[PDB]
């Protein structure tokens, strides 16, 4: 181990200090452990300052694992029109400038420029999903000797967890578009107590989704990014070998793979989760299809008086055609949603005994289910 | 013969593995049209040609709409 | 000889024109053959096809679709053992490559 470490320290880093120092009546176990202590102390010193092992670790959680969040929200704001189109007409020179603009506008500007350079964009092959929104990634590139701890298999893990934490970080912002739409549109329907039934039923359906995507975004943080961070931070700050630092990092990332829904075994759970993301992007179109019929009538009704300074009778007739079909759509959408999330929650109890089960305990503290289950 | 039919069985195997590769990338081709496209590539012809042709002929049947 | 019958059957199958005495059949056929004879592409680069296959595998592993990644690797590794290979691959690739979040059923 010592002969290996002093050779890594030479052949890669090219940093050194001259002159390192029947049985042999215990001369092995004095010479070997003395030398081991000395070699490892200088090695860890220079790796954490000349190539900054710690800086890379700090920028692999803030950015890849989303432990920042100003940077990510400003990037998602500026990258929305880029993502909405299919990625065959998207090229990398359009990505890097938007990334740069975000970095200047958001909190990232105050950080060190080297790690910002080492974060850069990428593309996936042709257009994953054709919806446009699956096609993007951030990769943190490493080009120092510390590549040996950020091994080639663990970057793949980082990209998987980032992929899940990209889709959910979009869908949460889609549902707060639902809430933002309620808070503006319902103040025009303060003069029409005809839509109030379906408009209200929608308000309630929204809040039932809002909570569960606010339990995911907390269960990911205080157990998967705060036990795991403390665990890694201890297992680096104590450790007296690079070989221990590596084998702590590997398993810390593997544990994030298991607690997030990214196994091949949790595909059944992932299907239910994709089907509740389905309903979120569905609800947007269903929501706007109201206002593109309902709200449009009222402005025209005002313009009908503006011309006067039988047609509007047909619009009064149109109310009795619009409102029931809107309600009947919203009813089956609501009931289908409650059934599918309940079907998820019963399956959630056993795939793992404590961790995955805990979300189900956190989410209901009213026991709305078991009186609906 | 017998070994002269074993080769065509081993070609039938390759058509089945191509039948899986054709569906997992969600192409439009099925087994019967796929046999046509492999017999063309046996003679030697650009894939970049045949691909644009089937990309047109699939749109040339919703132009008799 | 068999090539001509194949191009006929390709028109019949893809374009949905099962009657050769339809003028639209002969027009689509003339189009197909004139497309084939208008040499305008570079020949297939086997190395670029290989790089595209491995990046598809990388995209499958990045999205934690392990069964699709393993099947993709197994099928492409099996098929690439006994030129025309890389042809049919690039063919299918340009053709749709509409593999979405699911599109699997492997």
């Amino acid at each position: 181990l010592i002969g290996k470490s002093i050779n890594f320290l030479h052949q890669v880093c090219h940093d050194q200090t001259p002159t390192t120092k029947t049985d042999l009546e215990n001369a092995f176990q004095g010479k070997i452990d003395a030398a081991y202590f000395e070699t490892s102390k200088y090695l860890l010193d220079v790796l954490n300052k000349k190539y900054s092992l710690l800086d890379h670790m700090q920028a692999m959680r803030r950015y890849l694992l989303l432990g920042q969040g100003d940077f990510i929200r400003h990037l998602m704001d500026l990258l929305k029109p880029e993502l909405v189109r299919p990625a065959t007409t998207l090229y990398q020179h359009n990505l890097t400038g938007i990334l740069e603009t975000a970095v200047r506008a958001t909190n990232a500007q105050f950080d060190s420029p080297e790690i910002l350079r080492r974060l850069d964009v990428r593309l996936l092959e042709v257009s994953p999903g054709d919806t446009g929104w699956d096609v993007f990634s951030l990769d943190y590139h490493v080009d120092g000797p510390i590549a040996t701890v950020f091994t080639r298999e663990c970057m793949s893990h980082y990209l998987r967890v980032f992929n899940f934490l990209w889709r959910a970080k979009r869908m949460e912002y889609i549902l707060t578009d639902i809430r933002k739409g309620h808070m503006c549109n319902a103040k025009l329907l303060r003069n029409m107590p005809e839509f109030s039934g379906v408009l209200h039923q929608c308000h309630i359906l929204a809040s039932e989704m809002v909570h569960f995507i606010h339990q995911m975004q907390y269960y990911i943080t205080f157990e998967v990014l705060e036990c795991s961070w403390d665990e890694l931070w201890n297992k680096v700050q104590q450790a007296q070998d690079l070989d221990h630092i590596i084998a702590a990092h590997e398993v810390f990332l593997d544990t994030i793979i298991s607690r997030c829904l990214l196994d091949s075994d949790s595909r059944a759970l992932l299907n239910q989760l994709r089907a509740v993301f389905d309903q979120i992007i569905e609800l947007q179109n269903a929501q706007d299809a109201i206002y593109r019929a309902a709200l449009e009538e009222l402005q025209r009704r005002l313009q009908f008086e503006e011309k006067k300074k039988e047609e509007e009778n047909k619009r009064i007739g149109e109310f009795k055609e619009s409102i029931p079909k809107m309600c009947s759509q919203l009813r089956i959408l609501t009931h289908f949603y409650q059934g599918i999330v309940q079907q998820f929650l019963v399956l959630l109890t056993t795939s793992s005994d404590e961790s995955l089960r805990f979300l189900s305990f956190r989410l209901d503290f009213n026991e709305h289910y078991k009186a609906r289950e | 013969a017998a070994a002269a039919a074993a080769n065509l069985n081993a070609v039938r195997e390759t058509m089945d593995v191509l039948l899986e590769i054709s569906r997992i990338l969600n192409t439009g081709l099925d087994m019967e049209t796929l046999s046509i496209c492999v017999r063309l590539c046996e003679q030697g012809i650009n894939p970049e040609a045949l691909s644009s042709v089937i990309k047109e002929l699939r749109k040339a049947t919703e132009a008799l709409k | 000889a068999q090539q001509e019958r194949d191009v006929r059957e390709l028109v019949r199958g893809v374009a949905g024109l099962q009657d050769e005495a339809d003028p639209n059949f002969q027009l689509a056929l003339n189009f197909a053959w004139s497309n084939f004879r208008f040499h305008r592409f570079l020949d297939v680069n086997s190395h670029k096809i290989e790089k595209t296959i491995e990046g598809i595998y990388e995209k499958f592993v990045i999205h934690s679709d392990l069964s699709k990644a393993a099947s993709w690797k197994r099928l492409t590794e099996e098929f690439l053992n006994a030129d025309a290979h890389y042809s049919i691959l690039s063919l299918l690739l340009c053709l749709s490559d509409s593999p979405s979040n699911s599109s699997y059923v492997e």
